[PDB]
């Protein structure tokens, strides 16, 4: 059976980085934006909407779970 | 009762099903109370 | 915008139209001048597309019809559960599943039919059932008739809810066409909600109810002594005895420490040594993973919030140099035609049924289903038939779309147009391949029959002679046998023991053992290929030539279902897509009959049997398939003549019903040939003579009697042919397998 | 058993005779195709008009009796 | 209900500014211009305020109940349930069946709450969010109505965080709210 | 339009207050999809059965006929099922309900008032004022008895004690 390590600073860091990476990528890759306001941010993050934030965080959680499990499998995280 | 519902009940398939179910019940009960009648008793 | 919009009170609930048959149709509302009107009423009852031109009306009718179908299915399920609760031997079967035959039907003692209440076991005599409901309930963790009564109550309540929903959504709040044409939202909700939450709820039920109850049952605890599911739910210590990881809680889940759940979420593989079915602890993990997959898949399409795909964009973007415009127009076709959707969905559902039959036999999923040979055979053949029928219906509704809802203006140089523009190449090549397969699959059997009849047994295509070894299938079997530990490292056993491995035996009887492929298997597989290809030829040829051909340039005007176009051009009989479906249904019957015969003989000769104390297994037929299944005489004698003894010697037993149905199915099959070999003129003239007889007595119906239409005669012939053939096989299979298991 | 098979034979003879006699007597004309003698003995049909006229020939009656004759001799 | 405290003028996050959603017209009470995530642009303000007032009421009642259970225990409970405080008391009352009866009756009330919420969309009810007509003694009947509305929302917001703190303090120290 | 009974719930459209005991209570909207007259007939049949059931429970607890074995009201059900008296009561209730079907059809046709079977043997409802007061009283007592009979039966099942015995 693979190894799944207990919660730790490493797991939290992996999850946070996956979420941030997916947020930035969602900035680059999400073609259509919904119709509403935007979360209070300026510059590149000037049309970041709540649905886009939620979608990017969902994908970030998927990616973080996958990376955590895979790195525990190969033994690197654990 | 609605006359339209009564006409529907008077439609051919409903009447055929009800009449043949009644006939089947008649034969089944006749055979249930007087079974194995291969002949008229004389 | 994906939004809800309905019309309130579009149709008033009243019996006025119940007394006006044919109201839905303009030609039929007038009245029955002839008896053809009666048949037309039923042939056009559910052809909503021919009642009105309103897509909104058609969609509302379809929605409500679906609700009615769901209510009927729920009533069916409630009836099965109630019969299991009241008229069954389920408790005795739980006590001793390997000795008492499952039964949930009892007959009344009227004309001596009480003989059909055979000695199934457990102090109970009824009709042995082959549907697998007992094993379904055992896997679900049901251990009482009270729970089955509650299941029946739930089914009845859901049937009532569904019928009410149908009435409400036709007569009170009917959604609009904009509501119906939400493919993205509907697929999102189906995938995520319906499928994902369904398998998630089932995984929860298995983790909290099925797993511990079945653990104790396999441990040998009495069904009465096993605690109740709510006891398991609220006593985390009791559950933590059977599965020690529940003392850990959900913290591992939310911290991604999922290995803590390996005790009840595992990838063991193989079969449970006690029950002979799949590990319910594997099924729980299977359904949880499927839930995750479906909930993720259901977040792909755009509904209201910008994130997502548009299938129109995807399809229009997928085009290449060999396909011109590619998938352009398909999104519109599929959100404007119910027949195209029905064809796709029927094809997929039938293929799924076939896949399900294969897997459910090789990987018995329920406890004690594998050694219940009648259940296995019955389920396999049943789902094979459902798959074949669904595929033929897919062809029929593809043809209906091509005739009715196909518009060349909207389909220019797209994939559909290009297919129609080279249909001749497709059909000619499929014709050639069908002929080649027919030769090199059946002429091999003929060669063997002639060589065995001439005494040249060394010139045959047999394992003891010229060999045709399915090296590719054997190679795949070897891969799957060696995968555990190598290409599926964290799986303890192979997915199925059919690929190879050790015999699984339950109750001194084989549950699943390796299935070995030789020359006979090569031959039968290539015959399966031949039959599938010929059926495809018939159906695809009809669909492609539905609208026009070199023979009839204007056929869409004649319609999807027309008798002919006259005796001219040499004769234009059966030139419609409907007649293509008719012939393809004949050929589907051929294909599935061969498939189920192959299954029956192969499984009775090389898988199923009783294992002796020597560890050696003696099969029901004992290896006759390897050396007999290579000749048509072998099939006629060693399979049909040999195995028909059980059904022809069933009089005086509880299988006497199977014998009688054998004979009656023969009767109906022969009776079909009267409609299939005949024409309408003869019967119309005979009716003329009979009507003269009636008129001679100063009476005759106001509805003038007419012979069946040409299409209706073909339909009646086909229906009786299929009923007779399938019923003959039904009685034969059930009698044989219930006698020898 | 001989009684029952004899009455089966009676059914077979009578039905074969039915098909053949109907073909012979309706060969010249029926209410569906009242000008059959013009078309002859073994024409294919008269088309899908009038409800459909498949097997409306006396040859078809022969073709249909031959099934029944084979049944009865069987 | 002062436009200076709760109103179109207030801004909780100056670097962002007051949102442009229907919730921040200045008519809805307890408005401090606070919605960084812009949830009120995607969910009905009626639904959100109903949920907020339900949370306010439940958490506020729960906090008062925790303080009461620490100060004074009703006769006949300190023995029947045991001597477990707070969430241990919840477990003991679940075993007693007290919590089960509470849940059944609270669900009976929440069924009618569900009907009230649904009637906003089904039959276009004009019911104010969180308004049930419970003003028996009669306080909303005067000029203090808006003030009372603000006090309700503010005290509920205080109570939610206070009860979170109380429960977590109990989970760590094992002590009740009064420590 | 909010309901008089429930201030925060909108008054059901079909419930206009004309019928007795109508306080605007229909949160689940059965009146919206089903005929209010049929529902009222069901309500009064249920309530009449329940009121007579409550009185029967009490009178059976205190008194039982000399020719019938003495037993708690709930057990008398299973006793009479085998004895055959329950069959007779069921058959005669069914006999009256056959005419109840005709009454229901007439009610749908609008020729009758729900629950109005013209049964005033002692002439106690001759004057209107008293008739309306009596109708409100009947619906109120019907609902209360519907609650109370369930209370009685369930309390017996729990305590295995008749209600009169339990109250002390
Ligand atoms: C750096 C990060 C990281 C690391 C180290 C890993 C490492 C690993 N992941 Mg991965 N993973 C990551 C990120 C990472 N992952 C992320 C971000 C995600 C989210 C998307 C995933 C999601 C993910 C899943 C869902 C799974 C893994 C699995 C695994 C482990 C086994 C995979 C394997 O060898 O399968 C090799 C397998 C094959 C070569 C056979 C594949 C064939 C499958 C069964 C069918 C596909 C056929 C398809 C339908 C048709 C073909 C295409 C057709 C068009 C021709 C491996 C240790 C697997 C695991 O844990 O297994 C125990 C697993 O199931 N990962
Ligand atoms: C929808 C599927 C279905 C099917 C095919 C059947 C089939 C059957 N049921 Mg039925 N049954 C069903 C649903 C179903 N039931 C449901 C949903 C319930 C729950 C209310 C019942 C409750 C039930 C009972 C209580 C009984 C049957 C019985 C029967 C058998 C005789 C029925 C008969 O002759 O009626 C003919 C009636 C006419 C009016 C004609 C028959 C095998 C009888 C049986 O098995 O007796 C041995 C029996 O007593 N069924
Ligand atoms: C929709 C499905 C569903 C439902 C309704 C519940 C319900 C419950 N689970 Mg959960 N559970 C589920 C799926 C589900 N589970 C799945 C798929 C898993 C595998 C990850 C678990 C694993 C799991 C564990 C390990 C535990 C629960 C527990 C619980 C209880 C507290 C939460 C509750 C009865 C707790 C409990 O009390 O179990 C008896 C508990 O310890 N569940
Ligand atoms: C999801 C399933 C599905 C749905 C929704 C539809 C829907 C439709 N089909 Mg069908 N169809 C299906 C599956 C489906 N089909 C399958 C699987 C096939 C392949 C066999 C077909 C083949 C097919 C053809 C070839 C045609 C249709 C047509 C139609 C339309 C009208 C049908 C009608 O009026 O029936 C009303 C119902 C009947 C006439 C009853 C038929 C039942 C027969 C008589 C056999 C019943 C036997 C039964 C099982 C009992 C046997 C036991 C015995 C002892 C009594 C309608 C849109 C017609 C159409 O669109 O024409 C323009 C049409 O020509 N369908
Ligand atoms: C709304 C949240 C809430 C919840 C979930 C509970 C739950 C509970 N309270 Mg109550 N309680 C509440 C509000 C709440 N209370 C409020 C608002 C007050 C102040 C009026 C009290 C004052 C109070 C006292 C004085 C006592 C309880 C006690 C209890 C327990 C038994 C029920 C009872 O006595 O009544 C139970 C765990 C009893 C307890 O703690 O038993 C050990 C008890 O004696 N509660
Ligand atoms: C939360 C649930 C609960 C439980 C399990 C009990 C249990 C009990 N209470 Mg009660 N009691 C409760 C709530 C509860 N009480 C509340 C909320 C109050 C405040 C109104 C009281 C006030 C109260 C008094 C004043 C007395 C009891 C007493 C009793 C006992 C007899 C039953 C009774 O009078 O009631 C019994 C141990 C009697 C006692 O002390 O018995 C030990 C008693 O004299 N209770
Ligand atoms: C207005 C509410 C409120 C108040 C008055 C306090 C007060 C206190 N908390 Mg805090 N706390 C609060 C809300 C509150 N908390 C909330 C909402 C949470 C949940 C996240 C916590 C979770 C929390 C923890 C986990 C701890 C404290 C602790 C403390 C103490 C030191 C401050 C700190 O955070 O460390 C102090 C008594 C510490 C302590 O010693 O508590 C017993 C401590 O370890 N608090
Ligand atoms: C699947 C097997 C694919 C065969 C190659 C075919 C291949 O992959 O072509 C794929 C090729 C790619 O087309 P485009 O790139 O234009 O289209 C991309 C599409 O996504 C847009 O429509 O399309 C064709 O040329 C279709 C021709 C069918 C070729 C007809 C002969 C094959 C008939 C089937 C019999 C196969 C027996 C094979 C053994
Ligand atoms: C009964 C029971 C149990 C239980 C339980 C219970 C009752 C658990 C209750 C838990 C609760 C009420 C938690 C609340 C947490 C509040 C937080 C973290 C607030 C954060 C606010 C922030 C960050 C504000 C930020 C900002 C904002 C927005 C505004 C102002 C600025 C600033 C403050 C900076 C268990 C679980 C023990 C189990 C037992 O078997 C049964
Ligand atoms: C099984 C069986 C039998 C039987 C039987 C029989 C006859 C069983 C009968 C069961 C009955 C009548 C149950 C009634 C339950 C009523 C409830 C829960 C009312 C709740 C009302 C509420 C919450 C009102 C709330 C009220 C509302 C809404 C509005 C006003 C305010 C408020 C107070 C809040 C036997 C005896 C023959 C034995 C045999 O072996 C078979
Ligand atoms: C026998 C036969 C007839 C004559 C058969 C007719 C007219 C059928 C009429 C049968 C009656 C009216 C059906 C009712 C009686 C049945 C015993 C009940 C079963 C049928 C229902 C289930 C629908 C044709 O008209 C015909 C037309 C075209 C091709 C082949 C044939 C054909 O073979
Ligand atoms: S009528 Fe009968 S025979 Fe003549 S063409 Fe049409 S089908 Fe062929």
């Amino acid at each position: 059976v693979p190894q799944t390590a207990a919660w730790s600073a490493k797991t939290c860091s992996v999850m946070v980085i996956s979420n941030l990476l997916c947020i930035v990528a969602g900035r680059y890759v999400i073609q259509v934006k919904g119709s509403g306001p935007s979360l209070p941010l300026t510059g590149s993050f000037s049309n970041f909407g709540l649905p886009e934030l939620l979608a990017t965080t969902s994908l970030g959680h998927i990616v973080g779970s996958g990376a955590i499990l895979g790195l525990s499998y190969v033994g690197l995280l654990s | 009762m609605d006359s339209n519902f009564l006409k529907y009940l008077s439609t051919a398939p409903v009447l055929l099903t009800v009449w043949l179910s009644f006939t089947a019940g008649l034969v089944i009960e006749a055979n249930r109370f007087f079974p194995d009648m291969l002949y008229f008793p004389m | 915008k994906v939004s809800i919009t309905v019309d309130k009170d579009p149709v008033a609930t009243s019996f006025e139209k119940w007394a006006q048959p044919g109201h839905f149709s303009r030609t039929l509302a007038k009245g029955p001048k002839t008896t053809t009107w009666i048949w037309n009423l039923h042939a056009d009852a559910h052809d909503f597309d021919s009642h009105t031109s309103s897509l909104e009306d058609i969609s509302r009718k379809i929605f409500s019809a679906h609700f009615g179908q769901l209510s009927i299915i729920f009533l069916w399920l409630s009836g099965m559960y109630f019969h299991g609760a009241r008229f069954s031997n389920y408790s005795a079967w739980l006590s001793n599943p390997t000795a008492v035959k499952p039964s949930a039907q009892v007959v009344w003692p009227i004309v001596g039919q009480e003989v059909l209440n055979g000695d199934v076991g457990g102090g109970f005599q009824g009709v042995q059932i082959t549907s697998g409901f007992f094993q379904i309930w055992r896997a679900s963790g049901i251990t009482s008739e009270v729970e089955l009564y509650w299941c029946a109550l739930a089914g009845l309540l859901m049937s009532g809810l569904m019928i009410f929903a149908g009435w409400f959504h036709y007569h009170k709040a009917a959604p609009k066409l904009e509501w119906f044409q939400n493919a993205e939202s509907m697929l999102n909700h189906h995938l995520s909600g319906l499928l994902g939450l369904g398998c998630l709820s089932w995984a929860g039920h298995q983790i909290h109810v099925s797993l511990p109850i079945n653990k104790l049952l396999d441990a040998g605890v009495a069904p009465q002594e096993i605690p109740l599911p709510h006891e398991f739910l609220v006593n985390r210590d009791l559950m933590a005895q059977l599965y020690p990881s529940f003392s850990k809680g959900l913290v591992p889940f939310f911290t991604l420490n999922w290995s803590e759940y390996s005790d009840f979420l595992t990838f063991k593989g193989g079969l449970n040594p006690v029950t002979g079915g799949l590990w319910l602890s594997d099924t729980a993990h299977h359904h949880l993973a499927l839930a995750v997959l479906f909930i993720v898949a259901g977040h792909m399409y755009r509904t209201n919030w910008g994130i997502g795909h548009s299938m129109k964009e995807i399809l229009e973007a997928h085009k290449g140099p060999f396909t011109g415009e590619g998938h352009k127009g398909l999104y519109e076709v599929l959100i404007t035609s119910w027949h195209a959707q029905l064809s796709i969905n029927l094809a997929m559902l039938g293929s799924l049924s076939i896949i399900i039959a294969h897997h459910m036999y090789a990987m018995p999923p329920y406890p004690y289903i594998a050694t219940d040979y009648p259940t296995q055979l019955s389920l396999f053949t049943h789902h094979m038939w459902i798959g074949g029928f669904c595929v033929c219906g897919a062809a029929a509704h593809a043809g209906i779309f091509m005739v009715r809802d196909y518009n060349p203006a909207q389909n220019y140089n797209n994939l559909l147009d290009r297919v129609i523009r080279h249909r001749d190449a497709i059909i000619s090549h499929l014709n050639w391949i069908c002929i080649f397969l027919g030769f090199h699959s059946f002429g091999l059997y003929i060669h063997n029959d002639t060589m065995r009849a001439l005494g040249r047994t060394q010139d045959m295509f047999s394992d003891t002679a010229i060999q045709l070894k399915p090296v590719f299938a054997q190679w795949v079997q070897n891969i799957h046998t060696v995968a555990p530990g190598n290409t599926t490292p964290n799986a303890l056993a192979t997915a199925s023991y059919a690929f190879g491995g050790n015999v699984v035996s339950v109750g001194n009887k084989v549950a699943m053992m390796p299935i070995s492929l030789g020359t006979a298997d090569f031959m039968v597989h290539h015959i399966h290929a031949f039959t599938i290809h010929v059926t495809v030829l018939i159906l695809l040829k009809g669909v492609l030539f539905s609208r026009n051909s070199r023979l009839i340039p204007d056929k869409a005007n004649l319609g999807f279902r027309f008798p002919c176009d006259g005796p001219g051009r040499g004769g234009t009989c059966q030139s419609s897509a409907w007649d293509s479906v008719f012939l393809g249904l004949f050929w589907m019957y051929n294909c599935i009959s061969v498939v189920i015969f192959h299954f029956s003989w192969k499984m009775q000769s090389d898988v199923w049997g009783t294992v002796q104390a020597d560890n050696t297994v003696t099969h029901i037929t004992g290896g006759n398939f390897a050396q007999s299944a290579i000749t048509i005489n072998g099939w006629l004698r060693d399979f049909l003549w040999a195995q028909a003894s059980q059904v022809i010697q069933s009089y005086g037993s509880s299988l006497s019903a199977y014998g009688l149905i054998f004979l009656g199915a023969h009767f109906i099959w022969a009776f079909s040939l009267m409609f299939l070999f005949s024409g309408r003129g003869y019967w119309q003239e005979l009716i003329e003579s009979v009507v003269w007889a009636h008129n001679k007595l100063n009476f005759a119906p106001a509805i003038q009697p007419r012979a069946l239409s040409i299409t209706q005669g073909r339909a009646v012939g086909l229906a009786h042919y299929l009923l007779g053939g399938i019923g003959t096989t039904w009685a034969f299979f059930l009698a044989r397998i219930i006698s020898v298991g | 058993g001989d009684f029952l098979v004899h009455h089966a034979i009676a059914l077979g003879l009578h039905t074969t005779a039915l098909i053949l006699v109907k073909g012979a007597l309706d060969a010249r004309g029926s209410k569906l195709m009242p000008d059959k003698k013009d078309f002859g003995y073994s024409f294919p049909c008269d088309g899908p008009g009038r409800g459909g006229t498949c097997d409306i020939s006396a040859w078809d009656a022969f073709y249909l009796s031959m099934f029944w004759m084979l049944n009865t001799i069987g | 209900g002062a436009g200076k405290l709760q109103g179109e003028g207030v801004t909780a996050i100056p670097f962002a500014g007051r949102p442009k959603t229907p919730a921040f017209d200045g008519t809805w009470a307890g408005d401090t211009g606070f919605d960084p995530l812009t949830i009120s642009a995607w969910l009905d303000i009626r639904f959100l305020r109903e949920a907020e007032l339900k949370h306010c009421r439940v958490a506020m009642l729960a906090a008062a109940g925790a303080i009461a259970q620490d100060a004074f225990t009703f006769p006949g409970t300190v023995e029947t349930f045991g001597t477990g405080k707070m969430t241990a008391l919840h477990d003991a009352a679940v075993k007693t069946g007290t919590m089960g009866q509470m849940l059944v009756w609270i669900g009976f009330a929440e069924i009618f709450s569900t009907a009230a919420i649904l009637q906003w969309y089904t039959d276009g009810s004009t019911r104010k969010p969180g308004d049930f007509g419970f003003d028996p003694l009669g306080f909303s009947k005067g000029k203090d109505a808006a003030r009372l509305e603000l006090c309700e929302l503010k005290n509920g917001r205080l109570a939610m965080i206070a009860i979170g703190g109380m429960i977590h303090h109990y989970l760590i120290t094992g002590k009740g709210p009064l420590e | 339009d909010f309901s008089a009974a429930v201030p925060f719930l909108k008054r059901p459209s079909n419930l206009d207050g004309t019928l007795a005991g109508d306080v605007g209570f229909d949160p689940l909207g059965f009146s919206d999809v089903f005929d209010l007259r049929v529902l009222r007939e069901a309500e009064l049949k249920h309530g009449r059965f329940a009121m007579l059931a409550v009185l029967g429970f009490l009178v059976q607890e205190v008194y039982t006929f000399p020719f019938f074995p003495k037993m708690a009201p709930v057990d008398a059900h299973d006793y009479f099922v085998t004895q055959g008296g329950g069959s007779q009561i069921i058959f005669w209730i069914s006999f009256v309900e056959i005419f109840g079907v005709v009454a229901l059809f007439e009610l749908i046709q609008g020729k009758r008032d729900a629950g109005d079977f013209a049964f005033d043997p002692l002439g106690l409802g001759k004057d209107e004022a008293t008739l309306a007061r009596y109708k409100v009283a009947e619906i109120k007592h019907a609902r209360l008895a519907m609650i109370a009979i369930g209370g009685f039966i369930h309390q017996f099942w729990v305590t295995k004690q008749t209600v009169l015995e339990q109250l002390g």
